[PDB]
DNA sequence: ATATGTTCACATAAAAACTAGACAGAAGCATTCTCAGAAACTTCTATGTGATGTTTGCATTCAACTCATAGAGTTGAACATTCCTTTTCATAGAGCAGTTTTGAAACACTCTTTTTGTAGTATCTGGAATTGG
DNA sequence: CCAATTCCAGATACTACAAAAAGAGTGTTTCAAAACTGCTCTATGAAAAGGAATGTTCAACTCTATGAGTTGAATGCAAACATCACATAGAAGTTTCTGAGAATGCTTCTGTCTAGTTTTTATGTGAACATAT
């Protein structure tokens, strides 16, 4: 049994465009993109935690890795989104 | 031209990033 | 009885990202907010790409996105082109340049 | 022709150059293009065959090519 | 004539090299590396290899024509490709 | 006749030494100015080894870029360097190695 | 005017070590701008590395990590 | 009774084993992997040191300085290809002048 | 309280050149080189072990990573030295 | 152009950007 | 005629030799986990066929290129002089970094049950082709 | 060249279901705050000398229009092979199960790598003797 991100990509597509479809090769490309970005961020956070003699990966390492990896406005908006998500998840 | 997507992030088109400008 | 992705108000899965972080030997311990942060960032990037892809598809009287539209959306953006600088899209073509 | 390297004909090289934006080409370009393609293929195929024979298989898989391209610094998204 | 050809080719997205010659060349290069054993190939592997090779060649041609325009000519020369490979720096041009 | 080719001996002597070519105090001033322009209002301290490493890296980068730009100059059929050579060298090196 | 501290003879020495024989007058400002961009990128990365930890002093390892994260490795200050 | 002496090496085996065990690489580490790694590292170090010593001796010197390491690395195509994105501090450049400039 | 490879580099130098010294900066450069090569090889071996669904790093993974990372003759001689050291170590 | 302790020929990086027949 | 190559005192910042001593490495045994070996079966790869029509290969050519040269205009290297700016030898003050404890909060580990992505199956339709105006 | 018709491959829609993830509880561990110590960064003072700055000049460099020599994109026509439909055998990739060997966790004994001393030492600096350009 295989695993991919097809259902979530389709959900966000129906959110941003209600009357637009997508092919299968485009879905494969999106899966590859998600996997690549995941690997980049996770590796950067791991080496950051290793540099400072820590054994835990927290949202602070993720935020620092995002600031190090993404360009300016993308990084600002991604930091805002992550902070809002963590704040919403904490108050539950 | 540019494009103002949701969250008001101005999506600009690449230009001559190889030229020094003041 | 209640999903964590719905707790965070997201569409991407949180438990799957947490499991993938735990089984990737990145560190011996994993926090609680790291998967939420990562899923939020991934969903934001996905939506940002898909909006421009849908716009590029609509500007050609099409109702279905193909790799050409993804290539156009990625190469017609500054920061997106900077992020994916060493990536090749299959069946994407090139941008018309004189 | 008979040699396998001659199977890459001049029309295909011309089409690739025209897609790249080239307007006028010289006669000596085709052999240089064949040599460059040969070097590229040699590197990628060596890495892919190493990846394949590390496991105990006799068939080259698309994932081997993807891993070779990624370790050489060239990510491919379509065949993931 | 050339202008319409370029404008039409820059809009399509299909492969430009035939499948059988590419398959033959790849198989002979692969059999040159092993100890005489013949390996089987999947179709997706050959397709991915062809896609990567064609993208690489198109990008290299773009860079070489940039160099040609800098040199003051309109015809592409092999030394333009050589200089582009040299400037790319031992890892991207090779 | 004042000096036939002093640039030749100058290059031959400079390619043999391994010492830094930019003064330390102006480099430190410029680095501190940029760093204080990046941070909000705080003034950070600097170790001497950090400034030395930064200067070494910057000078190596500049020398390599000058080599590539002179390659492009000689390809263009000239012996005098122009800013367009540096620009084209950056463009061909790409987004990372060309800044 | 700290950018003017990088004088013309220093740029001349750098270009001569690089192998250049003749230099035009419009090159010094271009070199200053390129150096400024390089320093901005490296210093931004180093300051991020520094303030990730709860410190207020830039160290050599911060600069080394910032250089490594961009595809450039330095050996002398390890 | 040392492991490095048992394998006929100068580099340490226990240190490489500990670094592999505490490096976040895999859940388990074999027994011959540290020996293999130490042997490869010692071979590379010996090659570099021999080339640098030859450079220093031809330069009429007695001590190796970073200049000799740079001269040894940049004059070997395989070592130059291995260390292609590395900068050596206080190493300088190779005396390469274009033939078109020289008369 | 710091760790380095100074004594081993000095032993190798005495084996190669019995009448040659070395400075401190060159020793730091050698330490940096050793650490860099170690990190590269270990990371490649980890990736190889993860690709084939294994949880162990053996000498075979190290050999394959060495073949992948080093150029031709260096890789051949390194593999020779590695297998020689292994067969000498297992016979005691 | 140089034979080390082990018989590995250490060659100078002459040229790599030209296609050779 | 001058920087170049070679030669001798010296002392000195730098390399090198001793030491002792915490701490990292080695020896040995029971536990547990992993990867190799064996049998099958089913999917996918290699092989032959028919046509073939679709594309390519070969021969000319002349309009469109490249290349060498000389005159008009532009300018960067070479040089005298000066004084200002960077460098060197002391000098603390103290803001900031490094070391040690500990404990409360955060994270890992385990069994159960439900819910959600997956694999097949049955319908619906956007997109490509051809012909005609 | 665009517009309209029709066909079918390739989407969307629709279900069973099984395994993965919350729910809840329990045991482990780790990192920030506080106190203390030290350390090196920074701001200051007094000389000083050599390297940057101004100004001028002229031989060296670039730009550009032009004639002489080369060639490759367009065109017509005959050949031929990459493609495709169909079929088809069988090889090996994959799945399940089992079992022996290797890694591991723990403890005790050893030997050694490194920081603190403390003894030599290549070579940069200064000054001087032949010399190729």
């Amino acid at each position: 049994r295989k695993e991919s991100y097809s259902v979530y990509v389709y959900k966000v597509l129906k959110q941003v465009h209600p009357d637009t479809g997508i092919s299968s090769k485009a879905m494969g490309i999106m899966n590859s993109f998600v996997n690549d970005i995941f690997e980049r961020i996770a590796g950067e956070a791991s080496r950051l935690a290793h540099y400072n003699k820590r054994s835990t990966i927290t949202s602070r390492e993720i935020q620092t890795a995002v600031r190090l990896l993404l360009p300016g406005e993308l990084a600002k908006h991604a930091v805002s989104e992550g902070t809002k998500a963590v704040t919403k998840y904490t108050s539950s | 031209t540019s494009t103002v997507t949701k969250s008001r992030r101005i999506s600009r088109r690449p230009s001559d990033w190889w030229v020094v400008k003041s | 009885a209640k999903s964590r992705s719905s707790r965070a108000g997201l569409q991407f899965p949180v438990g799957r990202v947490h499991r993938l972080l735990r089984k990737g030997n990145y560190a011996e311990r994993v926090g609680a907010g790291a998967p939420v942060y990562l899923a939020a960032v991934l969903e934001y990037l996905t939506a940002e790409i898909l909006e421009l892809a849908g716009n590029a598809a609509r500007d050609n009287k099409k109702t279905r996105i193909i790799p050409r539209h993804l290539q156009l959306a990625i190469r017609n953006d500054e920061e997106l082109n900077k992020l994916l600088g060493r990536v090749t899209i299959a069946q994407g073509g090139v941008l018309p340049n004189i | 022709l008979r040699d396998n390297i001659q199977g890459i004909t001049k029309p295909a090289i011309r089409r690739l150059a025209r897609r790249g934006g080239v307007k006028r080409i010289s006669g000596l370009i085709y052999e240089e293009t064949r040599g460059v393609l040969k070097v590229f293929l040699e590197n990628v195929i060596r890495d892919a065959v190493t990846y394949t024979e590390h496991a105990k298989r006799k068939t080259v898989t698309a994932m081997d090519v993807v891993y070779a391209l990624k370790r050489q610094g060239r990510t491919l998204y379509g065949f993931g | 004539g050339w202008l319409k050809e370029i404008r039409k080719l820059q809009k399509s997205t299909h492969l430009l090299i035939r499948k059988l010659p590419f398959s033959r060349l790849a198989r002979e290069i692969c059999v040159k590396f092993t100890r005489g054993v013949d390996f089987n190939w999947q179709a997706q592997a050959l397709l991915a290899l062809q896609e990567a090779a064609e993208a690489f060649l198109v990008h290299l041609f773009e860079d070489a024509y940039l160099l040609t325009l800098h040199a003051g000519r309109v015809t592409l020369f092999p030394k333009d490709v050589q200089l582009a490979r040299r400037i790319r720096g031992l890892e991207e041009g090779l």
